[PDB]
């Protein structure tokens, strides 16, 4: 990975438009170490591209929170809610909310995390001799 | 991440608000109603006690009223023009903590 | 794979019509790849036009989102919803939906991922040596 | 780990800005001292600036509570709420609340966390001798 | 382990109580009404019957109707300015077990 | 373990301020003989400050309750409740509530006994010989 | 245990103020046999002090009762309850009411009873050779 992928995924993930020192110098630098050299050419900007992403979006927005500030720590999922009068049901996060990892890192949560999942098993075989 | 007012979209029409603004009176005592803007638009709307009719000795009228859950903001004197015919909102209960309102209709035409 | 399908999927899937270099240059440069001279010619086409179709729809649309800007990074199901008081109720994805995965990258969540599977069974069978 | 990294996670997790004694020498000292010089360097400031943050989102906010005095010793969960008429639903957090952990610390419960987690299974894989 | 007013900081706002103490009256009979002080405070308001049209031979004029649910002690005759305008209590239903009341609001303009 | 650490909680746990005599001489001597020397300098004087806060709110608090004296020597969990027409629902607490122990002490209730939990696992590898 | 410990939790415990006679000769008499001078030194006190009130509690109150003269020698929980039309509802207690024992003693119904178990497990190991 000669070149780590900055400033780039406000052009590929449109959405993503508020701020920049977040994403550049604090996440960027932690994600262009999971890529290797062995991958090919196609995936190692777009994976890493994607893990930044997913990154971001795990918590409230490219820097901790959206524009208003109500950030949850723990992401915990909306079942449902009522505006006749106003109610709302959450889930429930301890460990493993519903059918997830509660000792590893579920890469599994939203579709940027899929992606890398999807590349990373591509490219990255795991097997072992010692 | 919140979206309650994704359930107005299942079911909508092409309705024409009509916002208006007052005008004021003349010299003679006489009122001029007048700034009207028209603008296509989304609602959902469902007949709570519609047309009623009326047999009144001077002959044959319907009460027609509508209930209407739109995304937009509509205050309580506007206009809305549905099914050729034109609305007049009663009264407004506006949540915007989301973004809708609900709104109730008379049809204007004796 | 002589040529990446281009700026085709357009005339083959008419509902995406919104935006082309997030599609051509973006997204079909992701594709590519999977298929392999290997297939059959009758395939290497609607495959990787199916493809790339799976994974525009699995954002909200062709870019990130349709006119309307309410995208979900998560793709949440709506389970029910009523208008005569406005309420909604949605799944929780966590890891796994429902009879879904959660360390794989399901391919059978809408119809062109199973286009896509369905192909993809036929022409590819497995088995190795090494 | 030669630095203790202190006072820097108010810039890198922006949220926490309330108190600054309690976080550098009454937090941080109790964190530095599982990062080992065994890890990588692009891992040794971020994981433990993950781990404070995690530890002091355990609690309340930075010291014991956010500025309301409203904090909870047991992090029970609340399930569903109602404000048309008050009402709330909570979990139920006796040695392990739902798909959690009940004789060992789970890592599990905020996104701190699970960053934390996710590195330390990177760095240290567990096989011993003796 | 108690908190149940921890429902009305999900959906809250900023309005400026208006605490009231009354006056006397002047030799001549009138009424002098002072003694007001303001506090910004947080609020959860839900327009529980807002906005009534009321087509007067007058003119034209609403009725507005609101909802409080604050944590804050609010009597019966207070004020509270929302949205720019100014609405007076109606009618409270405080409960001193828990933090927090219930309360009636009118729009004072006319 | 020198010194058995005393009046220094309050400092390291502000939430305790009410009283001290029933603190130092009445828990934390209870609680000084779990702590060996066994153990690292980082850990002796945190672990047996967070136990000893352990032991004081497992109870109603420092001594036996709070200003308002509504204490309850089982500790029932509170479910849900509802204010316009006063309701509560508890949990059922017999041998061990949900998810708890029942022959064992359950050092996993509140966050301080988690704490003592995550040092004791580092610190003291259970293995005899006898 | 020389000194059989005597009218010394109430400054203990000082929830219990009621009655001293019912304490003493009664019920401590029925506790210091279970220690032996096989424990330490620093738990022979406080356990029996402990597992007294755990006797008395298992009553109504220290005797038999608290002021009023509501008591239930079954122990049966109150899940929930509602005032604004008088209703409560209860557990049900017959051999064993809900994660707990129907054949032994169960230690772990309130609090003072762990502490009982958790300084008898410790100084208490259970083998034999007859």
């Amino acid at each position: 990975n000669p070149i780590p992928a900055a400033s780039d995924l406000k052009t590929r993930y449109p959405e993503f438009t508020g701020v920049s020192d977040a994403v550049v110098n604090a996440i960027i630098a932690e994600v262009n170490g999971m890529v290797d050299d062995g991958w090919e050419v196609s995936d190692q900007k777009p994976a890493v591209l994607a893990l930044a992403a997913h990154m971001l979006s795990r918590e409230g927005y490219p820097g901790r929170a959206t524009n208003p500030n109500s950030f949850d720590p723990t992401n915990r999922p909306i079942l449902s809610r009522k505006v006749g009068d106003v109610s709302t049901t959450f889930g429930r996060t301890d460990g493993g909310a519903a059918e997830g990892g509660a000792n590893s890192y579920n890469y599994s949560s939203t579709v940027y995390g899929q992606t890398f999942l999807r590349l990373l098993r591509l490219n990255a075989p795991a097997v072992g001799l010692v | 991440m919140i979206d309650v007012a994704i359930a107005i979209d299942a079911e909508s029409v092409e309705v024409t608000w009509r916002n208006r603004s007052g005008g004021s009176y003349d010299s003679r005592g006489n009122a001029t109603g007048a700034s009207w803007a028209d603008t296509q638009i989304r609602a959902a709307i469902q007949p709570v006690s519609g047309r009623e009719l009326q047999d009144l000795p001077e002959g044959v009228r319907s009460k027609v009223t509508l209930v209407a859950w739109t995304r937009s903001e509509v205050a309580e004197n506007d206009q809305i023009i549905y099914l050729g015919d034109a609305y007049r909102v009663y009264a407004a209960r506006p949540r915007p903590m989301d973004g809708f309102t609900r709104i109730a209709l008379g049809k204007v035409s004796p």
